[PDB]
Protein backbone atom coordinates (compact mmCIF):
# COMPACT_ATOMS: atom_id res chain seq x y z
CA UNK A 1 0.00 0.00 0.00
CA UNK A 2 2.94 2.13 0.83
CA UNK A 3 4.52 1.47 -2.68
CA UNK A 4 1.15 2.36 -4.61
CA UNK A 5 1.00 5.56 -2.61
CA UNK A 6 4.81 6.23 -3.26
CA UNK A 7 3.46 5.79 -7.19
CA UNK A 8 0.52 8.85 -6.44
CA UNK A 9 2.36 11.22 -5.09
CA UNK A 10 5.04 11.15 -8.24
CA UNK A 11 1.86 11.49 -10.76
CA UNK A 12 0.21 14.14 -8.31
CA UNK A 13 3.43 15.86 -9.16
CA UNK A 14 3.85 15.44 -12.73
CA UNK A 15 -0.16 16.07 -13.20
CA UNK A 16 -0.29 19.14 -11.41
CA UNK A 17 3.09 20.66 -13.18
CA UNK A 18 1.37 19.59 -16.20
CA UNK A 19 -1.79 21.54 -15.97
CA UNK A 20 -0.03 24.55 -14.67
CA UNK A 21 1.61 24.67 -18.30
CA UNK A 22 -1.71 24.06 -19.93
CA UNK A 23 -3.56 26.78 -17.93
CA UNK A 24 -1.06 29.19 -18.37
CA UNK A 25 -0.79 28.48 -22.50
CA UNK A 26 -4.75 28.33 -22.80
CA UNK A 27 -4.59 31.80 -20.57
CA UNK A 28 -2.35 33.23 -23.11
CA UNK A 29 -4.12 31.95 -26.18
CA UNK A 30 -7.02 33.80 -25.36
CA UNK A 31 -5.74 36.60 -24.08
CA UNK A 32 -4.05 37.34 -27.65
CA UNK A 33 -7.16 36.86 -29.60
CA UNK A 34 -9.20 38.86 -27.66
CA UNK A 35 -6.24 41.60 -27.76
CA UNK A 36 -5.95 41.10 -31.87
CA UNK A 37 -10.53 41.05 -31.93
CA UNK A 38 -10.11 44.03 -29.59
CA UNK A 39 -7.97 46.17 -31.29
CA UNK A 40 -8.88 45.10 -35.12
CA UNK A 41 -12.51 46.49 -33.62
CA UNK A 42 -10.41 50.08 -32.85
CA UNK A 43 -8.85 50.44 -36.19
CA UNK A 44 -11.98 49.26 -37.85
CA UNK A 45 -13.94 52.26 -36.27
CA UNK A 46 -11.44 54.49 -36.79
CA UNK A 47 -11.23 54.19 -40.50
CA UNK A 48 -14.91 53.75 -40.94
CA UNK A 49 -15.52 57.19 -39.09
CA UNK A 50 -13.13 58.52 -41.50
CA UNK A 51 -14.76 56.97 -44.53
CA UNK A 52 -18.43 58.84 -43.31
CA UNK A 53 -15.76 61.66 -43.47
CA UNK A 54 -15.37 61.17 -47.45
CA UNK A 55 -19.07 60.21 -47.99
CA UNK A 56 -19.78 63.97 -46.52
CA UNK A 57 -17.39 65.77 -48.52
CA UNK A 58 -18.76 64.34 -51.58
CA UNK A 59 -22.40 65.61 -50.66
CA UNK A 60 -20.60 68.95 -49.65
CA UNK A 61 -19.16 68.81 -53.64
CA UNK A 62 -22.91 67.27 -55.00
CA UNK A 63 -24.98 70.44 -53.38
CA UNK A 64 -22.82 73.17 -54.77
CA UNK A 65 -23.24 71.55 -58.13
CA UNK A 66 -27.21 71.49 -57.21
CA UNK A 67 -26.48 75.17 -56.91
CA UNK A 68 -27.06 75.67 -61.12
CA UNK B 1 29.99 -14.33 10.73
CA UNK B 2 26.97 -12.47 11.29
CA UNK B 3 26.81 -10.12 8.59
CA UNK B 4 26.01 -6.37 9.25
CA UNK B 5 25.52 -4.72 6.10
CA UNK B 6 26.09 -0.79 6.50
CA UNK B 7 24.56 1.96 4.33
CA UNK B 8 25.28 5.73 5.02
CA UNK B 9 22.85 8.72 3.28
CA UNK B 10 23.38 11.98 2.35
CA UNK B 11 26.16 14.70 3.83
CA UNK B 12 25.53 14.24 7.50
CA UNK B 13 25.05 10.03 7.12
CA UNK B 14 28.09 10.06 4.58
CA UNK B 15 30.49 12.00 7.20
CA UNK B 16 29.75 9.98 10.16
CA UNK B 17 29.39 7.09 8.72
CA UNK B 18 32.65 7.91 7.17
CA UNK B 19 34.23 8.19 10.24
CA UNK B 20 32.70 5.23 12.09
CA UNK B 21 34.50 3.68 9.76
CA UNK B 22 38.20 4.77 10.07
CA UNK B 23 37.41 4.82 13.93
CA UNK B 24 36.70 0.69 13.67
CA UNK B 25 39.25 -0.25 10.99
CA UNK B 26 42.18 1.17 13.66
CA UNK B 27 40.18 -0.56 16.36
CA UNK B 28 40.86 -3.79 13.82
CA UNK B 29 44.33 -2.95 12.65
CA UNK B 30 42.79 -2.55 9.38
CA UNK B 31 44.71 0.48 7.24
CA UNK B 32 43.84 2.15 4.11
CA UNK B 33 44.56 -0.76 1.78
CA UNK B 34 41.98 -3.53 3.81
CA UNK B 35 45.27 -5.03 4.64
CA UNK B 36 45.92 -6.56 8.44
CA UNK B 37 48.73 -4.87 10.77
CA UNK B 38 47.45 -5.47 13.87
CA UNK B 39 49.07 -7.39 17.51
CA UNK B 40 45.94 -9.40 18.52
CA UNK B 41 43.82 -12.34 17.75
CA UNK B 42 40.86 -11.15 19.23
CA UNK B 43 40.78 -8.10 16.58
CA UNK B 44 39.73 -11.00 13.66
CA UNK B 45 37.60 -12.83 15.46
CA UNK B 46 34.25 -11.30 14.57
CA UNK B 47 35.58 -8.68 11.93
CA UNK B 48 33.12 -10.72 9.20
CA UNK B 49 30.36 -8.83 10.84
CA UNK B 50 31.37 -5.55 9.70
CA UNK B 51 34.04 -6.67 6.33
CA UNK B 52 33.88 -8.91 3.47
CA UNK B 53 37.23 -10.60 3.12
CA UNK B 54 38.51 -10.65 -0.38
CA UNK B 55 41.62 -12.40 -2.23
CA UNK B 56 45.10 -11.24 -1.23
CA UNK B 57 43.91 -11.29 2.45
CA UNK B 58 42.36 -7.99 1.85
CA UNK B 59 39.00 -6.64 4.21
CA UNK B 60 36.56 -4.13 2.49
CA UNK B 61 33.91 -2.62 4.48
CA UNK B 62 30.29 -4.20 4.03
CA UNK B 63 29.30 -0.52 3.48
CA UNK B 64 26.98 1.07 0.82
CA UNK B 65 27.49 4.82 -0.15
CA UNK B 66 24.34 6.68 -0.85
CA UNK B 67 23.66 10.48 -1.90
CA UNK B 68 21.51 12.63 -4.66
CA UNK B 69 24.72 14.65 -5.05
CA UNK B 70 28.06 14.23 -5.31
CA UNK B 71 30.46 16.29 -3.21
CA UNK B 72 30.45 14.59 0.01
CA UNK B 73 31.06 11.14 -1.58
CA UNK B 74 34.14 12.66 -3.61
CA UNK B 75 35.12 14.08 -0.16
CA UNK B 76 35.25 10.58 1.23
CA UNK B 77 36.45 8.74 -1.40
CA UNK B 78 39.52 11.47 -1.75
CA UNK B 79 40.11 11.09 2.10
CA UNK B 80 42.27 9.09 3.84
CA UNK B 81 40.43 6.10 4.38
CA UNK B 82 38.43 6.67 0.95
CA UNK B 83 40.24 3.80 -0.78
CA UNK B 84 39.23 0.99 1.08
CA UNK B 85 35.47 1.24 -0.14
CA UNK B 86 34.13 -0.97 -2.64
CA UNK B 87 34.24 1.05 -5.97
CA UNK B 88 30.41 0.33 -7.34
CA UNK B 89 29.25 0.51 -3.49
CA UNK B 90 29.13 4.28 -4.03
CA UNK B 91 25.89 5.35 -5.29
CA UNK B 92 25.19 8.88 -6.62
CA UNK B 93 23.00 11.04 -8.23
CA UNK B 94 23.22 14.93 -9.61
CA UNK B 95 20.10 16.98 -8.83
CA UNK B 96 20.68 16.88 -4.97
CA UNK B 97 17.67 17.29 -2.66
CA UNK B 98 17.55 20.70 -1.49
CA UNK B 99 16.85 20.34 1.99
CA UNK B 100 13.78 18.92 0.95
CA UNK B 101 12.03 15.20 2.49
CA UNK B 102 9.47 15.08 -0.44
CA UNK B 103 12.72 15.17 -3.06
CA UNK B 104 14.39 12.66 -1.40
CA UNK B 105 11.09 9.88 -1.04
CA UNK B 106 9.43 10.63 -3.57
CA UNK B 107 10.56 12.36 -6.48
CA UNK B 108 14.32 12.47 -6.74
CA UNK B 109 15.72 9.74 -4.60
CA UNK B 110 12.69 7.64 -6.36
CA UNK B 111 14.83 7.70 -9.80
CA UNK B 112 18.26 6.66 -7.33
CA UNK B 113 16.83 4.02 -5.10
CA UNK B 114 16.39 0.86 -7.08
CA UNK B 115 20.44 1.19 -7.76
CA UNK B 116 20.86 1.23 -4.10
CA UNK B 117 18.74 -2.02 -3.95
CA UNK B 118 21.05 -3.82 -6.47
CA UNK B 119 23.77 -2.99 -4.11
CA UNK B 120 22.36 -4.39 -1.03
CA UNK B 121 21.12 -6.90 -2.29
CA UNK B 122 24.59 -8.09 -3.77
CA UNK B 123 25.81 -7.71 -0.21
CA UNK B 124 22.73 -9.80 1.33
CA UNK B 125 23.15 -12.61 -1.10
CA UNK B 126 26.90 -12.70 -0.38
CA UNK B 127 25.98 -13.33 3.61
CA UNK B 128 26.33 -16.63 5.25
CA UNK B 129 23.70 -15.28 8.28
CA UNK B 130 23.14 -11.65 7.55
CA UNK B 131 21.66 -10.08 11.04
CA UNK B 132 20.42 -6.74 9.09
CA UNK B 133 21.21 -3.75 8.63
CA UNK B 134 21.94 -0.31 9.96
CA UNK B 135 22.31 2.88 8.70
CA UNK B 136 23.82 6.67 9.52
CA UNK B 137 21.77 9.75 8.19
CA UNK B 138 20.44 13.40 9.58
CA UNK B 139 16.57 13.19 10.14
CA UNK B 140 16.92 17.25 9.17
CA UNK B 141 18.02 17.47 5.70
CA UNK B 142 16.57 16.10 2.25
CA UNK B 143 18.48 12.70 0.78
CA UNK B 144 19.05 10.89 4.72
CA UNK B 145 15.88 11.84 5.75
CA UNK B 146 13.43 11.29 3.00
CA UNK B 147 15.55 8.60 0.64
CA UNK B 148 17.19 7.19 3.56
CA UNK B 149 13.75 5.62 4.78
CA UNK B 150 12.61 5.58 1.43
CA UNK B 151 15.90 2.77 1.47
CA UNK B 152 14.38 1.72 5.06
CA UNK B 153 10.88 0.71 3.88
CA UNK B 154 12.58 -0.96 0.68
CA UNK B 155 14.79 -2.91 2.59
CA UNK B 156 12.09 -4.08 5.47
CA UNK B 157 10.10 -5.35 1.88
CA UNK B 158 12.45 -7.52 1.17
CA UNK B 159 14.03 -8.78 4.25
CA UNK B 160 11.34 -8.39 6.70
CA UNK B 161 12.89 -11.23 9.20
CA UNK B 162 16.21 -8.87 9.79
CA UNK B 163 17.16 -6.14 12.13
CA UNK B 164 16.82 -2.79 10.90
CA UNK B 165 19.34 -0.58 12.88
CA UNK B 166 19.87 3.13 12.64
CA UNK B 167 21.85 6.08 13.84
CA UNK B 168 19.69 9.44 12.98
CA UNK B 169 20.58 12.57 13.88
CA UNK B 170 18.15 14.90 15.23
CA UNK B 171 18.51 18.49 13.93
CA UNK B 172 19.30 21.73 16.43
CA UNK B 173 18.80 25.47 15.51
CA UNK B 174 22.04 25.93 17.39
CA UNK B 175 23.80 24.26 13.99
CA UNK B 176 21.38 24.21 11.61
CA UNK B 177 19.09 27.42 10.07
CA UNK B 178 17.46 26.08 8.00
CA UNK B 179 13.73 26.56 8.58
CA UNK B 180 11.90 23.23 7.18
CA UNK B 181 14.04 20.66 9.70
CA UNK B 182 11.36 20.27 12.10
CA UNK B 183 9.36 18.86 8.92
CA UNK B 184 11.93 16.28 7.61
CA UNK B 185 12.80 15.14 10.44
CA UNK B 186 8.76 14.77 11.80
CA UNK B 187 8.24 13.22 8.39
CA UNK B 188 11.19 10.96 8.94
CA UNK B 189 10.78 9.82 12.96
CA UNK B 190 7.12 9.00 11.31
CA UNK B 191 9.06 6.63 9.34
CA UNK B 192 11.14 5.29 12.26
CA UNK B 193 8.55 4.61 14.60
CA UNK B 194 7.28 2.07 11.95
CA UNK B 195 9.89 0.52 10.03
CA UNK B 196 13.16 0.84 12.54
CA UNK B 197 13.91 -1.71 15.53
CA UNK B 198 16.38 0.07 17.18
CA UNK B 199 17.24 3.71 17.01
CA UNK B 200 20.28 5.54 18.53
CA UNK B 201 19.14 9.41 18.59
CA UNK B 202 21.87 11.47 18.16
CA UNK B 203 21.00 15.01 19.09
CA UNK B 204 23.05 18.16 17.14
CA UNK B 205 21.79 19.91 20.16
CA UNK B 206 23.66 18.16 22.78
CA UNK B 207 26.39 17.52 20.52
CA UNK B 208 26.73 21.26 20.36
CA UNK B 209 26.36 22.69 23.80
CA UNK B 210 28.68 19.49 24.76
CA UNK B 211 31.24 20.93 22.84
CA UNK B 212 30.61 24.62 23.87
CA UNK B 213 29.91 24.03 27.33
CA UNK B 214 32.13 20.92 28.72
CA UNK B 215 34.66 20.94 25.88
CA UNK B 216 35.16 24.66 25.95
CA UNK B 217 35.09 24.57 21.89
CA UNK B 218 33.85 28.42 21.14
CA UNK B 219 33.63 27.61 17.70
CA UNK B 220 32.53 24.16 17.39
CA UNK B 221 32.64 22.44 13.39
CA UNK B 222 30.75 19.54 12.38
CA UNK B 223 33.79 17.65 12.86
CA UNK B 224 34.13 18.46 16.97
CA UNK B 225 30.11 17.40 16.44
CA UNK B 226 31.49 13.94 14.68
CA UNK B 227 34.12 13.34 16.76
CA UNK B 228 31.70 12.79 19.24
CA UNK B 229 29.46 11.04 17.02
CA UNK B 230 32.10 8.28 16.46
CA UNK B 231 33.28 7.91 19.83
CA UNK B 232 29.58 6.66 20.80
CA UNK B 233 29.18 4.60 17.77
CA UNK B 234 32.48 2.86 18.08
CA UNK B 235 31.12 2.30 21.87
CA UNK B 236 27.45 1.29 20.94
CA UNK B 237 28.54 -1.78 18.55
CA UNK B 238 31.76 -3.21 20.41
CA UNK B 239 29.73 -5.96 21.86
CA UNK B 240 28.89 -6.47 18.15
CA UNK B 241 32.49 -6.30 17.12
CA UNK B 242 34.05 -8.42 19.78
CA UNK B 243 33.13 -11.59 21.53
CA UNK B 244 31.31 -11.91 22.83
CA UNK B 245 28.79 -12.53 25.88
CA UNK B 246 25.82 -9.50 26.50
CA UNK B 247 24.28 -7.99 23.56
CA UNK B 248 26.58 -9.89 20.87
CA UNK B 249 24.08 -9.16 17.83
CA UNK B 250 21.16 -7.02 16.86
CA UNK B 251 18.40 -9.56 17.45
CA UNK B 252 19.95 -9.97 21.16
CA UNK B 253 20.54 -6.02 21.99
CA UNK B 254 16.64 -5.36 20.62
CA UNK B 255 15.21 -8.27 23.04
CA UNK B 256 17.19 -6.38 26.03
CA UNK B 257 16.38 -3.07 25.35
CA UNK B 258 13.03 -2.48 23.59
CA UNK B 259 9.70 -3.44 25.50
CA UNK B 260 7.93 -1.83 23.55
CA UNK B 261 8.02 -1.88 19.42
CA UNK B 262 7.77 1.42 18.90
CA UNK B 263 9.81 2.34 22.45
CA UNK B 264 13.19 1.44 20.48
CA UNK B 265 14.53 5.43 20.51
CA UNK B 266 17.90 5.32 22.67
CA UNK B 267 19.92 7.65 24.48
CA UNK B 268 23.54 7.15 23.42
CA UNK B 269 26.46 8.46 26.55
CA UNK B 270 30.00 8.11 26.97
CA UNK B 271 32.53 9.07 28.99
CA UNK B 272 35.07 10.75 29.35
CA UNK B 273 34.12 13.49 26.64
CA UNK B 274 37.10 14.85 24.64
CA UNK B 275 38.11 17.10 21.93
CA UNK B 276 40.31 15.97 19.00
CA UNK B 277 44.07 16.49 19.80
CA UNK B 278 43.47 17.90 23.44
CA UNK B 279 45.21 15.18 24.92
CA UNK B 280 43.65 12.20 27.84
CA UNK B 281 46.80 11.84 29.68
CA UNK B 282 45.19 10.79 33.14
CA UNK B 283 43.29 7.79 32.44
CA UNK B 284 39.62 7.31 34.57
CA UNK B 285 38.99 5.06 37.40
CA UNK B 286 35.84 2.75 37.42
CA UNK B 287 33.85 5.10 39.49
CA UNK B 288 33.94 8.08 37.45
CA UNK B 289 33.56 6.42 34.34
CA UNK B 290 30.49 4.68 36.02
CA UNK B 291 29.33 8.75 37.39
CA UNK B 292 30.24 10.32 34.20
CA UNK B 293 28.29 8.08 31.70
CA UNK B 294 24.94 8.18 33.40
CA UNK B 295 25.63 12.45 33.95
CA UNK B 296 22.82 14.43 31.64
CA UNK B 297 26.35 16.24 30.80
CA UNK B 298 27.25 13.45 28.70
CA UNK B 299 24.36 12.29 27.01
CA UNK B 300 24.21 12.23 23.10
CA UNK B 301 20.13 13.19 23.25
CA UNK B 302 19.48 16.67 25.17
CA UNK B 303 17.38 15.10 27.14
CA UNK B 304 17.27 15.27 30.97
CA UNK B 305 17.04 11.87 32.49
CA UNK B 306 15.75 12.56 35.86
CA UNK B 307 12.97 14.45 34.41
CA UNK B 308 11.63 10.56 32.92
CA UNK B 309 12.46 6.39 33.69
CA UNK B 310 14.54 3.86 32.67
CA UNK B 311 12.67 1.12 30.98
CA UNK B 312 16.03 -0.33 29.97
CA UNK B 313 19.76 0.01 30.22
CA UNK B 314 23.16 -1.23 28.03
CA UNK B 315 26.47 -0.40 29.84
CA UNK B 316 29.52 -1.09 28.41
CA UNK B 317 32.85 -0.58 29.60
CA UNK B 318 36.06 -0.84 27.20
CA UNK B 319 39.88 -1.09 28.93
CA UNK B 320 41.72 -3.17 31.30
CA UNK B 321 40.08 -2.91 34.36
CA UNK B 322 38.36 -4.48 37.63
CA UNK B 323 35.32 -6.55 36.80
CA UNK B 324 34.54 -6.46 40.48
CA UNK B 325 34.75 -2.57 40.62
CA UNK B 326 32.51 -2.48 37.72
CA UNK B 327 29.71 -5.09 38.63
CA UNK B 328 29.85 -2.87 42.45
CA UNK B 329 29.53 0.86 40.62
CA UNK B 330 27.18 -0.31 38.59
CA UNK B 331 25.34 -2.13 41.57
CA UNK B 332 25.85 1.22 42.92
CA UNK B 333 23.93 3.27 40.69
CA UNK B 334 20.81 1.31 40.13
CA UNK B 335 20.87 0.91 43.98
CA UNK B 336 21.68 5.08 45.33
CA UNK B 337 19.03 5.66 42.53
CA UNK B 338 16.48 3.11 42.35
CA UNK B 339 13.65 5.47 41.32
CA UNK B 340 14.54 6.16 38.11
CA UNK B 341 14.70 2.49 36.77
CA UNK B 342 10.86 1.17 36.81
CA UNK B 343 10.23 -1.28 39.37
CA UNK B 344 8.07 -3.15 36.76
CA UNK B 345 11.28 -4.14 34.79
CA UNK B 346 13.41 -6.53 37.46
CA UNK B 347 17.27 -5.84 36.82
CA UNK B 348 16.85 -4.06 33.47
CA UNK B 349 20.60 -2.53 33.32
CA UNK B 350 23.18 -5.16 31.64
CA UNK B 351 27.16 -4.85 31.77
CA UNK B 352 29.63 -6.17 29.10
CA UNK B 353 33.05 -5.42 29.61
CA UNK B 354 35.79 -5.80 26.47
CA UNK B 355 39.37 -5.60 26.73
CA UNK B 356 40.44 -3.29 24.25
CA UNK B 357 40.27 -0.03 24.88
CA UNK B 358 39.52 2.66 21.94
CA UNK B 359 42.34 5.07 20.63
CA UNK B 360 44.37 7.48 22.57
CA UNK B 361 42.69 5.90 25.99
CA UNK B 362 43.40 3.28 28.90
CA UNK B 363 39.71 3.22 29.89
CA UNK B 364 36.03 4.25 28.40
CA UNK B 365 32.43 3.62 29.19
CA UNK B 366 29.36 3.67 26.85
CA UNK B 367 25.79 3.92 27.82
CA UNK B 368 22.99 2.62 25.95
CA UNK B 369 19.54 4.34 27.62
CA UNK B 370 15.47 3.57 26.61
CA UNK B 371 14.57 5.90 28.83
CA UNK B 372 11.29 7.95 29.26
CA UNK B 373 12.98 11.44 29.32
CA UNK B 374 13.82 10.97 25.33
CA UNK B 375 9.68 12.61 24.83
CA UNK B 376 11.53 15.97 25.44
CA UNK B 377 13.69 15.70 22.10
CA UNK B 378 10.51 14.98 20.35
CA UNK B 379 8.39 17.07 21.98
CA UNK B 380 10.96 19.86 20.87
CA UNK B 381 10.79 18.97 17.30
CA UNK B 382 6.87 18.36 17.60
CA UNK B 383 6.77 21.89 19.00
CA UNK B 384 9.05 23.74 15.93
CA UNK B 385 6.65 21.55 13.89
CA UNK B 386 3.38 23.11 15.21
CA UNK B 387 4.73 26.50 15.23
CA UNK B 388 5.09 26.42 11.11
CA UNK B 389 2.20 24.14 10.31
CA UNK B 390 -0.72 25.06 12.56
CA UNK B 391 -0.56 28.23 9.49
CA UNK B 392 0.96 25.97 6.61
CA UNK B 393 4.08 27.63 5.93
CA UNK B 394 6.93 26.68 3.62
CA UNK B 395 4.42 23.73 3.19
CA UNK B 396 4.43 24.66 -1.14
CA UNK B 397 7.79 22.84 -1.24
CA UNK B 398 6.32 19.75 -0.22
CA UNK B 399 3.21 20.18 -2.18
CA UNK B 400 5.03 20.66 -5.04
CA UNK B 401 6.58 17.46 -4.88
CA UNK B 402 3.16 15.85 -4.77
CA UNK B 403 2.08 15.71 -1.25
CA UNK B 404 -0.42 16.62 0.69
CA UNK B 405 -1.54 18.00 4.33
CA UNK B 406 -2.96 14.60 5.39
CA UNK B 407 0.62 13.33 5.26
CA UNK B 408 1.82 16.01 7.72
CA UNK B 409 -1.14 15.47 9.96
CA UNK B 410 -0.46 11.88 10.06
CA UNK B 411 3.65 12.19 11.08
CA UNK B 412 1.93 14.57 13.49
CA UNK B 413 -0.43 12.46 15.12
CA UNK B 414 1.71 9.19 15.53
CA UNK B 415 4.96 11.78 17.04
CA UNK B 416 2.24 13.08 19.22
CA UNK B 417 1.12 9.41 20.17
CA UNK B 418 4.96 7.77 20.41
CA UNK B 419 5.38 10.99 23.21
CA UNK B 420 2.05 10.46 24.87
CA UNK B 421 2.65 6.70 25.01
CA UNK B 422 6.46 7.24 26.57
CA UNK B 423 4.44 9.83 29.39
CA UNK B 424 2.22 6.45 30.06
CA UNK B 425 5.00 4.39 31.12
CA UNK B 426 6.85 7.15 32.63
CA UNK B 427 3.98 7.18 35.26
CA UNK B 428 3.42 3.37 36.00
C1 LIG C 1 29.25 31.56 9.58
C2 LIG C 1 28.30 30.35 9.65
C3 LIG C 1 28.99 29.36 10.56
C4 LIG C 1 29.95 28.50 9.72
C5 LIG C 1 27.93 28.46 11.21
N1 LIG C 1 27.08 29.24 12.14
C6 LIG C 1 25.74 29.21 12.09
O1 LIG C 1 25.12 28.56 11.27
C7 LIG C 1 24.99 30.05 13.16
C8 LIG C 1 24.86 31.54 12.70
C9 LIG C 1 23.55 32.23 13.09
C10 LIG C 1 22.60 31.53 14.00
C11 LIG C 1 23.03 30.21 14.53
N2 LIG C 1 23.69 29.40 13.49
C12 LIG C 1 23.84 28.01 13.98
C13 LIG C 1 28.62 27.31 11.98
O2 LIG C 1 29.52 27.65 12.77
N3 LIG C 1 28.34 25.98 11.69
C14 LIG C 1 27.26 25.37 10.87
C15 LIG C 1 26.64 25.92 9.60
C16 LIG C 1 27.44 25.58 8.36
C17 LIG C 1 26.37 25.65 7.25
C18 LIG C 1 26.91 26.44 6.03
C19 LIG C 1 27.34 27.88 6.41
C20 LIG C 1 28.06 25.69 5.32
C21 LIG C 1 29.06 24.92 12.48
C22 LIG C 1 29.85 23.95 11.54
C23 LIG C 1 30.78 24.75 10.60
O3 LIG C 1 31.73 25.52 11.35
C24 LIG C 1 31.59 23.84 9.69
N4 LIG C 1 32.39 22.84 10.07
C25 LIG C 1 33.02 22.24 9.04
C26 LIG C 1 33.83 21.17 9.22
O4 LIG C 1 33.67 20.47 10.22
N5 LIG C 1 34.73 20.84 8.25
C27 LIG C 1 35.53 19.60 8.35
C28 LIG C 1 35.14 18.73 7.13
C29 LIG C 1 33.75 18.60 7.03
C30 LIG C 1 33.04 19.21 5.98
C31 LIG C 1 31.65 19.09 5.88
C32 LIG C 1 30.95 18.37 6.85
F1 LIG C 1 29.56 18.25 6.76
C33 LIG C 1 31.65 17.77 7.90
C34 LIG C 1 33.04 17.88 7.99
C35 LIG C 1 37.03 19.83 8.37
C36 LIG C 1 37.39 20.65 9.65
C37 LIG C 1 38.86 21.10 9.58
C38 LIG C 1 37.19 19.89 10.99
O5 LIG C 1 37.25 18.63 11.00
O6 LIG C 1 37.00 20.60 12.00
C39 LIG C 1 32.68 22.76 7.84
S1 LIG C 1 31.61 24.01 8.13
C40 LIG C 1 28.05 24.18 13.40
C41 LIG C 1 28.72 23.17 14.34
C42 LIG C 1 27.28 25.20 14.24
N1 LIG D 1 26.52 16.15 13.45
C1 LIG D 1 26.50 16.47 12.13
N2 LIG D 1 25.39 17.04 11.59
C2 LIG D 1 25.36 17.36 10.28
C3 LIG D 1 26.53 17.11 9.43
N3 LIG D 1 26.23 17.53 8.18
C4 LIG D 1 24.96 18.00 8.22
N4 LIG D 1 24.46 17.90 9.48
C5 LIG D 1 23.11 18.28 9.91
O1 LIG D 1 22.19 17.58 9.07
C6 LIG D 1 21.10 18.43 8.72
C7 LIG D 1 21.03 18.58 7.21
O2 LIG D 1 21.14 17.28 6.65
P1 LIG D 1 22.18 16.87 5.49
O3 LIG D 1 22.75 15.53 5.84
O4 LIG D 1 23.19 17.95 5.23
O5 LIG D 1 21.21 16.83 4.20
P2 LIG D 1 21.20 15.69 3.05
O6 LIG D 1 22.53 15.81 2.35
O7 LIG D 1 19.99 16.02 2.21
O8 LIG D 1 20.97 14.41 3.84
C8 LIG D 1 21.32 19.73 9.47
O9 LIG D 1 20.52 19.71 10.67
C9 LIG D 1 22.81 19.76 9.76
O10 LIG D 1 23.14 20.47 10.96
C10 LIG D 1 27.70 16.50 10.09
O11 LIG D 1 28.73 16.25 9.44
N5 LIG D 1 27.60 16.23 11.40
MG1 LIG E 1 23.47 18.53 1.63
Amino acid sequence: EKREHEREVIQKAIEENNNFIKMAKEKLAQKMESNKENREAHLAAMLERLQEKDKHAEEVRKNKELKE
Amino acid sequence: MREIVHIQAGQCGNQIGAKFWEVISDEHGIDPTGSYHGDSDLQLERINVYYNEATGNKYVPRAILVDLEPGTMDSVRSGPFGQIFRPDNFVFGQSGAGNNWAKGHYTEGAELVDSVLDVVRKESESCDCLQGFQLTHSLGGGTGSGMGTLLISKIREEYPDRIMNTFSVMPSPKVSDTVVEPYNATLSVHQLVENTDETYCIDNEALYDICFRTLKLTTPTYGDLNHLVSATMSGVTTCLRFPGQLNADLRKLAVNMVPFPRLHFFMPGFAPLTSRGSQQYRALTVPELTQQMFDSKNMMAACDPRHGRYLTVAAIFRGRMSMKEVDEQMLNVQNKNSSYFVEWIPNNVKTAVCDIPPRGLKMSATFIGNSTAIQELFKRISEQFTAMFRRKAFLHWYTGEGMDEMEFTEAESNMNDLVSEYQQYQDA
